[PDB]
RNA sequence: UGAAGACAUUGUCAGGUGGGGAGUU
């Protein structure tokens, strides 16, 4: 019950700075909804991932990171055991942030603010952020061999 | 030849949904501004592109044989029947794949269905009855299908167990040959 | 058991209109489906059929309103058709 | 008043097709 009470106020927290769009606490909030989600109702999970597709459409209407940051969480949400034995129950499909990486590469060669800077999603650097986005698409800790050719490629 | 209506593009859309994922791009606009549409010629469906539909309007409709790709024919009583002359289609976008050995390539082009001895690779997490197409293990596509049993339930099954239902192997071209 | 397609079994009135009926052996007209807007409204609705069931309730309105913003842009593209044909 | 540009667009004849639209037996 505590710990229901606790993760109430903890998640609240979490939506409330997503909403209003605070730049220099995005990066930690995104970090601990990939840690905790796993904690709450399986309805929910699938939500989450519909809240991180909104945020990425809204910038794509600085703007690289955040669009970078919620890739990542994205992936990391699914390499959890628990969602990765869930992905075909709860209809957790990644194809969408995987397009948009891929429409958004060329767009990052032009961008000259790629190096003005234990955790896994609030990292300061958006070339380190590319790279883990990357790693996941091509390198999944889970079925690394049975990745599409035509995505590799 | 004339277009699709609306109450005929819902069955052949159906029976492609039952095979592949993503529909949206079998339709969605090329890079010179032009697409892919369906046709009927002699309740036979053919996916083309627009321009070659256009520029094909010249053939009278009594001279016209082919256009495009061949997806298949409405039966008689209304209802879409795919054919193997779609199967480069299936493929592209398949939504579940089963692999066959050496020894299940030979049996399946000769039309039987795929048994648990010629299964190589599965596709986690496929339901019972659900469209499959059918590799070897050059990864070149056979065919397609109907699948007998689930991915669960069909590793505890017997070798001489029925997988996958045959619906269309690439021997029927020796057939029309 | 026999179809009612197969019975000539008078069309009724219900929540769902019966609208404008065809008399029977008689011309219904073709109406032909060829613009990517109106295979686009198909589609959706296919699509939302082979999916089922969905856990999420996020999940669930963004498949609903898909098929919303299809019906939008077909009937906003079919209406401009009906006013250019109308003035031109 | 500025931009593009002798290319598009458009128009006239001759044809092909037309399971769509109109009329007739």
């Amino acid at each position: 019950r505590i710990q229901s009470e606790i993760l109430k106020m903890v998640f609240a927290t979490y939506f409330r700075i997503l909403k209003a769009r605070v730049p220099h606490l995005m990066g930690a909030v995104l970090e601990g909804l990939a840690k905790y989600a796993h904690l709450i109702n399986q309805d929910f999970f699938g939500d989450l991932l519909e809240a991180l597709k909104d945020l990425i459409r809204d910038t794509d209407r600085d703007t690289s990171r955040e669009s970078l940051l919620c890739t990542v969480t994205a992936f990391a949400l699914l390499e959890g055991q628990d969602a990765h034995n869930a992905r075909s129950d709860l209809h957790l499909d990644l194809s969408f942030f995987i397009t948009n990486l891929y429409r958004s590469l060329l767009s990052l060669s032009l961008n000259p603010d790629l190096e003005l800077g234990n955790n896994k999603i609030n990292l300061q650097t958006t070339t380190v952020l590319l790279l883990r986005c990357l790693t996941s698409v091509l390198l999944p800790p889970w079925n690394i061999r049975s990745v599409p050719p035509i995505r590799l490629a | 030849m004339r277009p699709l209506t609306d109450q005929e593009m819902k069955i052949v859309l159906d029976k492609l949904a039952n095979y592949m994922t993503d529909l949206k791009s079998l339709i969605a606009p090329l890079e010179d501004g032009d697409r892919y549409v369906f046709r009927m010629q002699k309740d036979r469906v053919y996916y083309v592109k627009l321009s070659i539909a256009n520029i094909a309007t010249c053939v009278a409709r009594d001279k016209l044989l082919s256009l495009g790709t061949c997806l298949g024919k409405m039966t008689k009583s209304g209802k879409f029947r795919l054919h193997i002359t779609a199967l480069p289609i299936l493929a592209q976008n398949a939504r579940y794949k089963i692999w066959v050995k050496d020894n299940g390539a030979q049996p399946f082009l000769y039309g039987s269905n795929i048994v648990k001895a010629h299964v190589g690779r599965w596709t986690e997490d496929c339901p019972e009855h659900s469209g499959c197409v059918v590799y070897n293990m050059a990864d070149i596509p056979l065919g397609f299908g109907v699948t007998a049993r689930s991915t669960a339930e069909a590793r505890r099954l017997d070798p001489t167990g029925i997988v996958c239902f045959r619906q269309a192997d690439c021997g029927e071209y020796l057939r029309d040959e | 058991v026999y179809s009612e397609k197969e019975l000539g079994i008078p069309q009724l009135n219900t929540v769902t209109p019966v609208g404008v009926t065809k008399p029977k052996g008689k011309k219904k007209g073709k109406v032909f489906v060829d613009d990517r807007e109106s295979m686009n409204t198909i589609l959706a609705m296919v699509e939302a059929e082979k999916q089922g069931q969905i856990e999420s309730k996020i999940m669930r309105a963004r498949q609903l309103e898909e098929i919303r913003e299809a019906r939008r842009i077909e009937a906003e593209k079919k209406e401009a058709e009906r006013k250019a044909l109308l003035e031109n």
